[PDB]
RNA sequence: AUUCAUAAUAACUUUUCGAAUCGCAUGGCCUUGUGCUGGCGAUGGUUCAUUCAAAUUUCUGCCCUAUCAACUUUCGAUGGUA
RNA sequence: GAAACUGCGAAUGGCUCAUUAAAUCAGUUAUCGUUUAUUUGAUAGUUCCUUUACUACAUGGUAUAACUGUGGUAAUUCUAGA
RNA sequence: UGUACAACGGGGUAUUGUAAGCAGUAGAGUAGCCUUGUUGUUACGAUCUGCUGAGAUUAAGCCUUUGUUGUCUGAUUUGU
RNA sequence: GAAUGUUACCGCAAUAGUAAUUGAACUUAGUACGAGAGGAACAGUUCAUUCGGAUAAUUGGUUUUUGCGGCUGUCUGAUCAGGCAUUGCCGCGAAGCUACCAUCCGCUGGAUUAUGGCUGAACGCCUCUAAGUCAGAAUCCAUGCUAGAACGCGGUGAUUUC
C-alpha cells in the first residue's frame, strides 16, 4: 500500500552538480563532451523577465 | 509518541502521532540502526520495514 | 521482567534474588547471592576466582562464539529529479551523449568568433 | 507449561528444579494462592469459599502473572530449567 | 515526615535508631547529624524511635560550624546502609548513613548534595530531589 | 673558542616539501590547431637569514625582626654517571 | 551581495596590586643552550616507486555546511532524522 | 507377596572451588659436568599451566528410581 | 487417662474465651465561612502507627552438615591420607530454626447509651413521653474465630466358635 505523504509525493533535489567531473559522471557523457552545455539551469522570473542562472563550473 | 518517518527514495518525510502503547512496544529495547517490521506497529504500515535512525526524548 | 548479571561472578539474577549495593561513588553492584557479595566485600579479584565468568573468559575455558557481523553490500541505485532538470530530461541527456558532433560544430563556430574578435580589436586600435 | 505464563512462554511445570523440598512433584492440578497459609508442607489443608462478598478494590483486582520462579529451593538456585543450566554452563565432564 | 511531605511512603526497614550519627551529605557546614527524634514515629515501651530512608528526623550537629552546633534542627535521611526491600523485590543498601539539614517545611538549608540519594527520599521531598545529583 | 658553517659516504622514515589555487591584461609566431609561446599581480610553500618576539641566563644591589642560631638532606638537599 | 564553509584575529588592548623579600625588578651579561606565526631578502629542472601502463596532467576523489523539508524541549548562541 | 517396604546403587538437585596422579621449552635463581650449548644436560626449587566447573559431600526431616539384595503370621486383650 | 457392650469414622454445640487500633498524604478545596487575615468537613483513593495470628518463596542471622576449601604447631620415616590442639583457627556453607531485619492475613449484622426527633395527652394550647414510636457510640449481643462438657449429644462401618 501507498502512504499519502511519503510514497505518493516526491521532492526534487535542490541543486545539480557543480564540478565538471561531477556533471560528467552524473550524465555519463565522455572524456571530452564539453560539460558546459549539460549544465542544469533553473529558470527563475524576477518580474516578467526570466533568466536561467546556471552554476559556475569548477575545475 | 511521534514518528518522524522519512522515505529517502522520494525524499519525502512526515510525522505520525502514534498512540495505543502495545503497538509502540515493538520499538522498545531496540538500538539505533536496527530494523523493525511495520506490521507490528500498524496494519497501515503492513509490509513496510523501518530502520531506527534517531529521535528525541522528553525535555 | 529483566534478568540482571552478577557484578562479581556474571551469574544471571532473576527477580527478587540476591542483593544490590550502591557504592559511595554512585556505582551499582548486583550480587546473585551472599557468596559473591562476601567475596566482593573481602576484595577478591574475580579474575582469580576459578568459577566466575571473568576467570573463564581470561583463561579461555569453555570458549564459545558469538561472532556475528552483518555488513550490507548495498548500492542504492536510485535516480531522482532535480529542480532545474526533470527525470525525463536527465534521461534524454544521458541518452544523447554518444557520438556527439555538437562539440565539433560549436568549436568551429567559436573558433571563427575568436578570429573575428582579434581582428575587431586591431580595427578598433586603428 | 503449568509454570509458564503468556509473557514467559517457555514450557515448564510448576515444580522447581529438583522437586519441592520435602514434598516432591506436582503431577496433579493445583491452586496457587498469594502469600502464606497455615500449615507446613505435606499437610492436609482445607480451602473454603469466602463467607462474605468483598469488594475493597483489592479483592476485585484481576491478576495476570508474568513469570513464575522454578529455580531450586534446595539452595541458591540459579537456573529455571535444565536447558537454561546447560546453555549457561556449556558441556561438562559427565556430558559426552 | 509530617507537614511538607509530597505523598506517602511504603514501609522501609528502619536502620537508624535514636543516638545514631549519620554523615551530613549537604554543604551547610555540618559534618555529621546526631539523631534525637523521628517525626511521625509511634509509641512503644522501651522501643527506640528509629528512622529509615526518606524520614524527617530531629538532629544535632556534633561536628561542624559553631553556629550550627548546640541546637536542634530538622534533617532528612538520604542514605540508609541498612538493607531494605522495594516492592519490585530488590534488597538494596548504601555504603553509609547520610542525611541533609532542612526546615520543618522540607526546604534544604544547603544547596548541593554529595553522593547518591534514595529514590524514595527524592520522590517524597522535592527540594532534596532538586539539589540532588544522582538518584538511585 | 667549537664535534662550527658547509660538504661527502652507508643506509633509515611509520615518510615531509618540491603550486591539480585565484584576478586583471590579453599580446606575439606559424606547420590556422582552440596549436606553440607570453605580461603585471594575489595566495601558498622547504630551508637559511632578517624582523617582531619568547624562554632560560652572568654579575652586583632590597625594609623590619636573634622575645628567629643553626638550616637543607626519609619524600632531591649538594655533586657524579646514564 | 545576506547566509555559511575557508583563512586570519580573538595571547594585543584595557583593569588591578592580591600574592611575591635574592622572588619580582634595575643596570649589566649569555645562548658555542633553544622555539619563533608574521614582515623583509634569498632559496627545491631529480616526485610516474619492480619507478614499460601503475598513472588523467589541455587538470583525478570524497564529503559537508549554508539551503529545502520533517521535528523535539518551559527554557540556552540546544540541536536530531532526511 | 504388592503402582509393598527396606538397605545399597544410579540419576537429578544443592555446597565448595579445580582432587590424587602424570606431564610441561612455565618458574626468582643457585650448583655440577662436558661433546662449553645457541630448548646443552643433570640436580634442587615456593609456585604456575594442562588433563579439571574437576574432586569431595549430598538426607541424616531433599526429589526420583524398569538396577542389586533382602523382609513380610511375634505378644496381649476386648461381647450388647 | 479407668469407667459409659467393643472398636472405628464422620459430626453437633452447652459453656467459656474473643481483637483489632490510631494517624498522615492526595482529593474535596484555597471551596464553604469571612471585610480581610486566614480557612474546614462528609464521601473517595493511597499509605503508615500500635497490636495480633501465621509463614519461610526471597533477603539477612545462626553452623557439629565438623559439607568443601585454606592456615599454624606437633605426631604418624617421606609422599598420600590422617590424629591431637576440651568444636584448633579462618572463608564460604545447604537443611532446619528464625527477624517489623523477612512476607502474608486480620469479617459484617442486630440491639441500644447519650443525644436529636415523630405522633400525643396530661394541662381544649404546648410538649421526644406519660401510652406508642424513629434514628443513633470505639458500647452490648450475635455472625465469624479458639477450645469442646474427659459423668452433654447424634449419624454411620464392622463386630470374634474350635
Ligand atoms: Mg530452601
Ligand atoms: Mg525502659
Ligand atoms: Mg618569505
Ligand atoms: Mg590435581
Ligand atoms: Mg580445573
Ligand atoms: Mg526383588
Ligand atoms: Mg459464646
Ligand atoms: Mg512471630
Ligand atoms: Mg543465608
Ligand atoms: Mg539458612
Ligand atoms: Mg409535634
Amino acid at each position: 500500500q501507498e502512504l499519502e505523504g511519503l510514497t505518493d509525493t516526491t521532492v526534487p533535489k535542490r541543486l545539480g552538480p557543480k564540478r565538471a567531473n561531477n556533471i560528467r559522471k552524473f550524465f555519463g557523457l565522455s572524456k571530452e563532451d564539453d560539460v558546459r552545455d549539460f549544465v542544469i539551469r533553473r529558470e527563475v522570473t524576477k518580474g516578467e523577465k526570466t533568466y536561467t542562472k546556471a552554476p559556475k563550473i569548477q575545475r | 509518541m511521534k514518528l518522524n518517518i522519512s522515505y529517502p527514495v522520494n525524499g519525502s518525510q512526515k510525522t505520525f502521532e502514534i498512540d495505543d502503547e502495545h503497538r509502540i512496544r515493538v520499538f522498545f529495547d531496540k538500538r539505533i540502526g536496527q530494523e523493525v517490521d511495520g506490521e507490528a506497529v500498524g496494519d497501515e504500515f503492513k509490509g513496510y520495514v523501518f530502520k531506527i535512525s534517531g529521535g528525541n526524548d522528553k525535555q | 521482567m529483566k534478568v540482571e548479571i552478577d557484578s562479581f561472578s556474571g551469574a544471571k539474577i532473576y527477580p527478587g534474588r540476591g542483593t544490590l549495593f550502591v557504592r559511595g561513588d554512585s556505582k551499582i553492584f548486583r550480587f546473585q547471592n551472599s557468596k559473591s557479595a562476601s567475596l566482593f566485600k573481602q576484595r577478591k579479584n574475580p579474575r582469580r576466582i576459578a568459577w566466575t565468568v571473568l576467570f573463564r573468559k581470561h583463561h579461555k575455558k569453555g570458549i564459545t562464539e558469538e561472532v556475528a557481523k552483518k555488513r550490507s553490500r548495498k548500492t542504492v541505485k536510485a535516480q531522482r529529479p532535480i529542480t532545474g532538470a526533470s527525470l525525463d530530461l536527465i534521461k534524454e541527456r544521458r541518452s544523447l551523449k554518444p557520438e556527439v558532433r555538437k562539440a565539433n560544430r560549436e568549436e568551429k563556430l567559436k573558433a571563427n568568433k575568436e578570429k573575428k574578435k582579434a581582428e575587431k580589436a586591431a580595427r578598433k586600435a586603428e | 507449561a503449568n509454570g509458564a505464563t503468556s509473557f514467559d512462554r517457555t514450557k515448564k511445570t510448576i515444580t522447581p528444579m529438583g522437586g519441592f523440598v520435602h514434598y516432591g512433584e506436582i503431577k496433579n492440578d493445583f491452586i496457587m494462592v498469594k502469600g502464606c497459609i497455615p500449615g507446613n508442607r505435606k499437610r492436609i489443608v482445607t480451602l473454603r469459599k469466602s463467607l462474605y462478598t468483598n469488594t475493597s478494590r483489592k479483592a476485585l483486582e484481576e491478576v495476570s502473572l508474568k513469570w513464575i520462579d522454578t529455580a531450586s529451593k534446595f539452595g541458591k538456585g540459579r537456573f529455571q530449567t535444565p536447558a537454561e543450566k546447560h546453555a549457561f554452563m556449556g558441556t561438562l565432564k559427565k556430558d559426552l | 515526615s509530617g507537614n511538607g511531605a509530597q505523598g506517602t511512603k511504603f514501609r522501609i526497614s528502619l536502620g537508624l535508631p535514636v543516638g545514631a550519627i549519620m554523615n551530613c551529605a549537604d554543604n551547610s557546614g555540618a559534618r555529621n547529624l546526631y539523631i534525637i527524634a523521628v517525626k511521625g514515629s509511634g509509641s512503644r515501651l522501651n522501643r527506640l524511635p528509629a528512622a529509615s530512608l526518606g524520614d524527617m528526623v530531629m538532629a544535632t550537629v556534633k561536628k561542624g560550624k559553631p553556629e550550627l552546633r548546640k541546637k536542634v534542627m530538622p534533617a532528612i535521611v538520604v542514605r540508609q546502609a541498612k538493607s531494605w526491600r522495594r516492592r519490585d523485590g530488590v534488597f538494596l543498601y548504601f555504603e553509609d548513613n547520610a542525611g541533609v539539614i532542612a526546615n520543618p517545611k522540607g526546604e534544604m538549608k544547603g544547596s548541593a548534595i554529595t553522593g547518591p540519594v534514595g529514590k524514595e527520599c527524592a520522590d517524597l521531598w522535592p527540594r532534596v530531589a532538586s539539589n540532588s545529583g544522582v538518584v538511585v
